[PDB]
């Protein structure tokens, strides 16, 4: 309801390998930069490049 | 690799991960492929 997470929040993307977190976390990331904003990907198993 | 699973038994929680990272980063580095069997968790 209201159409989408609050700002200030924490989102918690639990799942198993081969699920898809990376790409929703990518996906939320996106729309930060589209929007005109600035985001950060801390990856701790893969390469930006690979990303 | 066959099996990177006995490198379970003689390490720590922490070295053996430790060790298994620094052998996959080398070998991405280098561009090797790098297969790995196991007998699973975050590995
Ligand atoms: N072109 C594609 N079409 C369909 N599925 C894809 C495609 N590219 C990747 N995938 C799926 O994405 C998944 C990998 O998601 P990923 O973000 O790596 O999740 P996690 O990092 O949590 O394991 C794979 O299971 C694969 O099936």
């Amino acid at each position: 309801a209201g159409g989408g997470f609050f700002r200030g929040s924490s989102i918690l993307v639990s799942g198993v390998a081969g699920a898809g977190k990376s790409s929703l976390a990518a996906h939320f990331a996106a729309a930060a930069c589209a929007r005109g904003e600035r985001a950060m990907y801390f990856s701790f198993e893969e390469a930006a490049d690979q990303a | 690799l066959d099996p990177i699973s006995a490198f379970t038994e003689s390490g720590d929680r922490l070295e053996v991960q430790s060790m298994l990272l620094r052998i996959v980063d080398f070998l991405k580095n280098r561009g090797i492929t790098g297969i790995f069997t196991h007998l699973d968790a975050g590995l």
